[PDB]
């Protein structure tokens, strides 16, 4: 709704990990982006615990204790747990709500005996979908907000989801090299359904004074990524999953235009650039995330980090102990490293050991250096007022940066040298109009994607 | 801000893919490849570039200085389809040239299907699925595309399949072959259901069950299961009941081990 | 054999991770105190493995696969293949042999292939004992050093033992507050039964031309900091950890005297006093190892390291991959960010913090601090012929040195501090002659604990 | 090198367990709690400072001044381990002081032994074990403390305990409670051998297993098998036998739900 057109900070040189320009306070007594990098542990229930509401309740007892036990036991200040939730946590209401009061439950007791700082984040699963195709404005819009709400009244701090605007189309189109189709589904109708769902989370936010935290382009971008996969795989050149990346910035800034103030979800590495932008709180996964995903930009990620998290992990057994006291204890201690270095005024030069360490190890770490990302920023925002062309822009700027680092000490490989040269071509032949834009992809995906319903985007 | 020098750079990392690559180019590779047949070549470069009017173009003009109206799938098409194929093993090209390529021939396909009559011919129909609950379709449209580039009917039964539907469909279709894909821990045993199901009413068919959240061990305990991780495993698979074996523990031979 | 009676090191600050002053070659094209950290992976295979040696064979063989697969994905240039024997590999030497030359043929292809650089470490068990008791010097003596030559013949490339010499001592010790029978478990008894067995391990290393690796002092030293446990356990005062800590500095000390080179073994925390002495390589392990176990100091143990390992962790499924992929990566990424560190020679001001994160937590990481784990050094050599007096010297200058930290900002409980002053006081009241102590101790051990047997000593 | 300020600390960590000690010494908590019975406080003040020399100069005076070898067990022996056990749970002082004071009232039991010919007496019998294969000792030895320690006798039959041995020691001293304790995944297994070959031989007693291998889910497969995380775990779920519950089901509904 209320549209980026400057850069919250004056260059990427002033960016740097657990603070950020418009701090978070949430929680019980926990502060974002405040001065202090925090930990954000992930997890999955198992899936027996799934079979009922109380085995539910009952596995995120166990969760939310093994997690606050851990986090004392070592001595780390703040903690912060995200809850994503299975589906039928959020396509009843109730029983996310019910999760959501058992945690917080656990966690008070922790803070009142302890007072270590810590909040709740529950991330709504998009439920606005049948079998056959996606229903981002159908019967299921109404349950969706339900859960936001019921969570919201019932313990949850911040509020996220991971929603599916431009899903389908952007499925057709990456498996094709059809650039303009990312274009179209990440940028275009991915931004126009942002901007429903976050206008009425934020005014559930408010309403239930709750935090409306942010989104992720994970259904788009983070498929692209994992696709394409490790150095060797041949399924999506690198040089093309980077570009999805940065059309996804403009998309994801959405949520922030819409009232929501972060901290963005973990798996938006796009989130670098739309800290650039907002100025506002991100929280990052890399290396210490393994457990869910492999990933080409392990440390890079924590240069301007406000969180850090594992992304996922199955709640059993290690020998260490829980699964989640160990992934928690290891996000916590790289925290404890970012704080030592805040403390006595090191953090730009961990911030910038952290970047080069994968500046060069594949163009999609390349990109999303601080310094690359800002200036990804700085293209979005100068036509801020027009989602399509700064998500044009966005691509371009992408395609310009990775050529330079190639001309510099960027290791492309022909291949991916080449994928990306057909790329900027297809961006650069593109109408400036945007009207000319939709219309042409309206008609183009209406024919080659059944299962498009422009329906979905108001049209 | 900090940079490398060139010999920190090579010392902290390595792009082992960079050094792997052949130095020819795909568009060399592929003429090395191309039948030289003048009526075959231009149709077998179109379906490589994935430019769907040159193959149609390509196709006209073949049946007017010559015949072959439902032949030129077979000595056309899936020689084009050939060489794609090849130059993906070799890792020369990328799944979307693909995909890309598998979308141009079966519109060359469906053109020869209209002057015709005559009804096509496959090595065999291999029906396809994701377990009930899932919607990770990704892998299995990289089972599907595989298949039919690699000259197989499939019938895609599509995303959350919940099993009654996949019996009804080897019925139907009497498959050589039916395809599993599971991605979430809550989902992976929707190949109980298929995999009992079809002993439960007397079908003996490879299974090959794929996906994420499955592994090598976790198919075993199914007597028809068949494990692939890649999707280039699918098509591989198939051609070994084109080579005569039905028998599963035959195959876990020849395919396991990993 | 040859003591030690001067630092390596001239002081603290020389010390740095990634270096060592007397670098080791090994395996294929890998160095190891050369001017990078290396990540060294571990791993347990499953109960079922152990059904039979082919089993076990295969297990082994899809660890390797996996660790070799993801770091050429994600474009580690380095990585350390540890193997910790299962009892059965090295009661049967030919089974530890061959799951040795199964690793090594795939270290090959890779190395052939892609030219990463590597080396595999077996780690012999300590098969020396019965159900009834330690037998040190009897039968399976010889079955031990066929183990160690066995695996160095085919395939192993580092060598290493976590040897259990002053074990049943230490553990009637740990449970009683029996400071004196600390220093005679792990001083004394540990220190003799050391130099048997690393001479002998330093000949077959020499003949078959690998490395002598070095041991640990897990079986006493990790046990006290196992059973200390977190901040709020109540098992073990954390004032008594570190001076088993201390102690163990000079037991594990002399398998470098006897003729090891390193790098010692990851799970002596020990290490870093040790590398303050001999100039030599060490492998830690801290908050990368959480799947194995909780410690306090994380990120401090890093700050001298060469290598950098997970500990352990049972080979299974998790979302992201194999769990030897998932703690790989993050070991790799831990070293790449120390590297680049190093490559832009900001390595102190990292070490700094790495170390200042966890000078505070606990006095079992105060002490660990490389300025205090030199200055422990210093106390070892200035008696380094005399086995008992520099390890008593180490223990009284660990007390003085975590009381000189708590009269600063190091915050011990009460109880804590109770206990390092009478812990100091006892071994205070000592007498400096060692056959005085030597005597003492044979004949109170001999009455106290049944299933010590003093022949094991040469006694 | 660096330092931090101390408003830099105070915001990095939190040493947690600082603030949470209690401000009376562990000397003054005990003082509170001793019996000032004149004749038994020396001896209850004894076995809290773990002080074996004077537990059998207090008891000699004890039995001189009055009377009673054998009733001393349980009131000068067992009153002065119960302040232990207490300030144990409250947290004031530490294992090693529970195993000094468990050192010293056992060098008292076994002097009351030299003055009775009457036979001690206690709340039953139980049977205490480490795995077959396991030789992780020290969380039997808190077991065996804490069980010495509320009351009951405790044969301990060591450490890598075969099976065959149990079953026999179970007949011999037909006890009311076995202890299990097993550490490795390679290792836990041994409770199988032994909840079968007690079923196998008809005994119905509990057997409650802990140890860090072992979790709920894993004991609750096993017929005759109870869990218990910690060792504190062990009298408490030995205390309900004594209050007649001998049904599995029973009991793990009391002390399962982890
Ligand atoms: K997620
Ligand atoms: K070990
Ligand atoms: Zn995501
Ligand atoms: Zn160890
Ligand atoms: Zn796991």
């Amino acid at each position: 709704a209320k549209r980026y057109t400057s850069m919250a900070y004056a260059n990427a040189d002033e960016m740097t990990f657990g603070v950020s320009k418009y701090p978070v306070k949430a929680g019980l007594d926990l502060e974002i982006g405040a001065g202090y990098t925090i930990p954000e542990i992930n997890y999955a229930p198992r899936p027996e615990a799934g079979a009922s509401k109380e085995k539910l309740i009952k596995e995120y007892e166990r969760i939310t204790t093994d997690v606050m036990e851990r986090m004392v036991q070592v001595g780390f200040p703040a903690i912060i747990l995200e809850t994503e939730h299975v589906q039928q946590m959020s396509n009843n209401p109730s029983w996310g709500a019910e999760v959501a009061h058992a945690q917080k439950t656990i966690m008070e007791k922790y803070h009142d005996e302890y007072g270590i700082k810590c909040a709740l984040r529950h991330t709504i699963g998009d439920i606005r979908e049948n079998r056959e195709f996606l229903q981002l404005r159908g019967d299921k819009y109404s349950v969706f907000l339900e859960a936001f709400e019921q969570c919201a009244e019932n313990g949850a701090d911040l509020l996220s989801v991971e929603s599916m605007g431009g899903k389908e189309v952007f499925d057709y189109a990456v498996l094709r090299n059809d650039i303009p189709g990312l274009l179209y589904s990440i940028g275009c109708l991915g931004s126009i359904d942002m901007e429903l769902i976050w206008t009425d989370i934020s005014k559930i936010a408010k309403k239930t004074g709750t935090i409306s935290a942010g989104d992720t382009d994970c259904a788009q971008a983070n498929t692209a990524m994992f696709i394409g996969g490790g150095l060797l795989n041949k399924n999506l050149a690198h040089t093309i999953a980077v570009i999805a990346r940065a059309i996804s910035a403009p998309r994801s800034l959405v949520a922030y235009e819409a009232g929501a103030v972060g901290p963005g979800k973990d798996c938006g590495y796009e989130n670098i650039i739309v800290k650039a932008i907002t100025g506002m709180p991100m929280t990052m996964e890399g290396k210490t995330s393994t457990c869910a995903h492999s990933d080409v930009m392990g440390n890079l990620v924590m240069q301007c980090c406000d969180c850090w998290s594992n992304e996922s992990v199955e709640y059993h057994g290690e020998f260490g102990g829980t699964t989640v006291q160990c992934w928690s204890e290891t996000l916590a201690y790289d925290c404890a490293l970012m704080n030592t270095a805040l403390e006595t005024k090191n953090d730009k030069v961990l911030r910038d050991l952290m970047m080069l360490s994968d500046r060069y190890r594949d163009p999609q770490a390349y990109m999303l250096a601080y310094d690359n990302a800002y200036r990804v920023g700085q293209s979005i925002v100068k036509d801020g007022d027009n989602i399509y062309l700064r998500a044009k822009n966005a691509a371009i700027e992408c395609c310009n940066i990775i050529e330079e680092g190639a001309a510099g000490k960027l290791e492309l490989s022909r291949f991916e040298t080449k994928a990306l040269a057909d790329a900027k071509a297809a961006l650069e032949a593109l109408p400036d109009d945007m009207d000319k834009f939709m219309d042409d992809c309206l008609t183009k995906y209406k024919s080659e994607v059944k299962v498009f319903k422009p329906e979905n985007y108001g049209f | 801000m900090l940079d490398f020098t060139e010999a920190s750079l090579k010392k902290v990392l390595t792009r082992y893919n960079v050094a792997l690559e052949k130095a020819l180019t795909p568009e060399e590779a592929a003429e090395e490849l191309y039948p030289k047949d003048e009526l075959i070549y231009p149709i077998a470069k179109a379906i490589f570039e994935g430019e769907e009017d040159d193959v149609v173009e390509g196709l006209q003009a073949a049946i007017e200085a010559g015949k072959d109206p439902i032949d030129l799938i077979d000595d056309a098409l899936m020689v084009g389809m050939g060489v794609v194929i090849r130059l993906y093993d070799e890792g020369v090209i990328f799944l979307p040239n693909v995909m890309m390529s598998a979308d141009a021939m079966l519109e060359g396909i469906e053109y020869c299907k209209e002057n015709s009559g005559a009804t096509p011919k496959t090595k065999g129909t291999v029906v396809c699925h994701v377990a009930e609950g899932d919607v990770h379709d990704i892998g299995k449209n990289i089972v599907t595309a595989l298949l039919r580039a690699n000259g197989y009917n499939v019938v895609d039964l599509g995303r959350d399949v919940p099993a009654e539907e996949v019996l009804a469909a080897v019925q139907k279709e009497k498959p050589i072959m039916l395809t599993g894909t599971a991605l979430m821990t809550t989902t992976m045993y929707a190949f109980k259901e298929v995999n009992d199901m079809l002993l439960e009413n007397g079908i003996k068919i490879p299974f090959a069950c794929g996906g994420g959240a499955v592994n090598q061990d976790f198919v075993s305990q199914f007597a028809l299961g068949v494990y692939g991780e890649e999707a280039a495993d699918a098509p591989k698979i198939a051609d070994a009941i084109i080579a005569g074996t039905t028998d599963v523990t035959e195959l876990r031979e020849k395919f396991h081990k990993h």
